């Protein structure tokens, strides 16, 4: 998402947030 | 029966034994028990798998698209089910938990990492 | 047959007692600060809506201390500040405030939305009314305040079906069947909707 | 401003036929009529009849009808109470302001503004300043009347005015910063924007709308850093509090615009620098008294249009009345 949305969220959960990565990777062995 | 504002759903089945599991797709009432009535049976799901593994599901696509058709709701697995296949495109949740396992084997790259 | 004498009399005795001694928002709409609970309910109120009812106002104690009861006044909700700074809001028609209520609030009343810029006219009902995610526009600042300015492709095997369809019926017929959204209308989670299709507890 | 409506459709002249009948039906918890609430109004000629309409006008505030409390019916009130007292029980409705609920946003006002001065009235003065600030006013020339006032208490007390009340001192003059005839009226917003700026860091953003209609966006010095620059296309309270942010709980903005403490090199240099334009282009107390004579040509004549509109109302609400007793 643009970067304004993401910390939109982080507006609202200020209590309650965990920390995160951004995308997902492409294969697993 | 009357029910109070029931609408149609198409849910799954138990019919197995116990450790045993065995779906059935079926067109019913909202209100009425997973086990009990239906207003009418559609195909069968096989969550085990069977001789040389296969995960087998049978679906009459032909009345679900008389009954979707007409208006039924759907349960959550069975959501996802057509996302599987390909009659639905995937359900989110269904893509999240394939990220997340990924993302849970992301965590498993530095647990192998750290060690050797 | 075998009437149900009483089993019909006890069902008007029902509906002249919802209708007698119902208790009105002002009884079942005020707020523990202390607790966060409700009076003659004592369900408490989920604590992801904690800080809104007590350190935010409602509408109609924010709507208590105007002359006409804002007969043309503009309203905007809590959330409709931090999701969208597209200017989405309210006007009103009519207001229909409660009597037993001390420090007036709780009342009832009706309006026209503009949800994001888009205005709609059928003045229907606000949303909410008792909620305390309310904020008033003032006049100083109220022109500005208000200012503003295809199709899907087939999961693939009903997509299967279709260009079978096409070999059986006649016509090759290569084009990519294409299913619209441009009928499909896409309001948010976010939309107040009609108020009387809800019933009052 | 006195005998214009006080020849006043001559009715009954009783109370102890009317103090029995409003209770009675609120008794029996019925509706009241928004023309039996009048006829005790009218019927003021005591103090003792002054708290009878505060035992009243409450529990029609608390009525069904909680609206029909028409305009008139609150000025055939003004009326009564200029008569006797215009000190302390005129006032006790206005800041309840929710138990009557009166609200008469006219020149309705003023009357009870202009026959506070003619006692020179210090204290019972600040009150309705500050209860008009709240409810929505100023298409009126008051806005001189306030601006005129609201400089001579700040020429009077003289502290950090409190916790709120310095809050409330820059909201009722906004409201009236609506005058393009003036710089003054441009360097009135100047006074107000400052001093509603210095709440902005020490006791948070929502304290500018607590209840008072002010907006939710954080720049005040901001709107004040520039419009003196529009006037500059055409002030010594700012200079204080602009280094004195500078000097020695819920969060609601985002993480990538700045929480405006850290703007504070960028508050100084941006005004400093900007100052010397009206030294390069070209004290409050007096330029109030010359718009005194200037503008204010005392509107009586909507008043009195007014009082066409409701003669209007009344003989056509007791025509109604008239019917309901013979139908029956």
């Amino acid at each position: 998402p643009p970067e304004r949305e993401l910390s939109r969220l982080r507006r609202l959960y200020q209590g309650h947030l965990q920390e995160e990565s951004g995308p997902p990777p492409e294969s697993m062995p | 029966k009357a029910y109070r504002g029931g609408h149609l759903t198409i849910r799954l089945a138990l019919g197995g034994c116990t450790n045993r599991p065995f779906y059935r797709i079926v067109a019913a009432h909202n209100k009425c028990p997973r086990d009990g009535r239906f207003v009418e049976q559609l195909g069968s799901y096989d969550p085990l798998p069977n001789s040389h593994g296969e995960k087998l599901v049978a679906l009459n696509l032909d009345r679900i698209r008389h009954w979707i058709g007409c208006g039924a709701h759907l349960s959550k697995p069975m959501e996802k089910l057509l996302g599987l296949a390909g009659f639905f495109p995937l359900h989110p949740m269904m893509i999240t938990n394939a990220e997340r396992l990924r993302r849970k084997r992301a965590r498993e790259v530095l647990l192998a990492s750290q060690k050797t | 047959v075998r009437p149900r004498l009483i089993a019909e009399l006890a069902r008007r005795v029902r509906a002249l007692r919802e209708q007698l001694n119902r208790p009105r928002d002002s009884q079942l709409y005020a707020v523990d600060y202390e607790t966060l609970t409700r009076p003659f309910s004592g369900r408490r109120l989920p604590v992801r809506a904690w800080a809104d009812v007590r350190r935010e106002s409602r509408l109609l104690q924010l709507l208590g201390r105007l002359p006409l009861f804002g007969l043309g006044r503009l309203v905007t909700r809590k959330s409709w500040l931090w999701q969208h700074d597209e200017p989405c809001y309210w006007r009103l028609t009519r207001v229909r405030p409660d009597y037993t209520a001390q420090n007036l609030d709780h009342g009832k009343a009706w309006g026209i939305l503009t949800f994001k810029g888009k205005t709609e006219s059928e003045a229907r009902e606000i949303e909410h009314v008792m909620y305390h995610d309310w904020r008033l526009v003032p006049k100083h600042e109220e022109e500005a305040f208000t200012a503003f300015t295809a199709s899907v492709p087939y999961p693939p095997l009903l997509r299967a079906m279709i260009i079978a369809e096409r070999q059986k019926n006649g016509d090759t017929s290569t084009e990519e069947p294409m299913l619209n959204v441009q009928r499909i209308r896409m309001e948010p989670w976010d939309y107040p909707a009609k108020q009387e299709d809800k019933g009052r507890a | 401003d006195s005998h214009k409506w006080e020849a006043r459709e001559k009715e009954h002249y009783c109370l102890a036929d009317l103090a029995s009948l409003m209770d009675k039906t609120f008794e029996r918890k019925l509706p009241v009529s928004s023309l039996t609430i009048s006829r005790l109004i009218d019927n003021i000629s005591s103090r003792e009849e002054i708290d009878h309409a505060e035992y009243y006008l409450y529990k029609f505030r608390h009525s069904p009808n909680c609206w029909y409390l028409r305009n008139w019916t609150i000025h055939t009130w003004i009326r009564q109470c200029l008569k006797y007292d215009a000190q302390d029980k005129a006032l006790y409705t206005l800041v309840n302001k929710v138990q009557y609920g009166i609200f008469p946003d006219n020149f309705t006002f003023n009357l009870l503004m202009d026959s506070f001065i003619k006692k020179e009235n210090y204290k019972d003065a600040l009150s309705v300043v500050f209860e008009v600030m709240m409810q929505e006013a100023f298409e009126v020339p008051s806005t001189q009347l306030l601006s005129l006032y609201v400089l001579f208490h700040c020429l009077a007390k003289k502290t950090d005015f409190s916790w709120e009340e310095e809050r409330n001192f820059g909201a009722s003059l906004l409201l009236p910063g609506l005058k393009q005839k003036n710089s003054v009226g441009f360097s009135s917003q100047l006074y107000g924007y400052a001093l509603l700026g210095k709440v902005e860091l020490q006791q948070g953003l929502r304290a500018v709308y607590h209840n008072m209609p002010l907006i939710w966006k954080p720049g005040y010095l901001d709107r004040a850093l520039q419009v003196m620059e529009k006037v500059a296309a055409s002030e010594a309270l700012d200079v204080l509090g602009a280094v004195l942010k500078a000097l020695t709980k819920l969060v609601e903005q985002l993480d990538i615009e700045e929480t405006e403490q850290s703007k504070l090199p960028q508050y100084l240099e941006r005004f400093k620098a900007l100052h010397s334009k009206l030294q390069a282009l070209g004290l409050t107390t007096q330029l109030v008294k010359e718009k005194l004579s200037t503008c204010e040509a005392e509107d009586i004549a909507t008043y009195e249009q007014n009082l066409q509109q409701w003669h209007l109302d009344l003989v056509q609400l007791i025509q109604r009345e008239q019917q309901q007793r013979e139908q029956a």
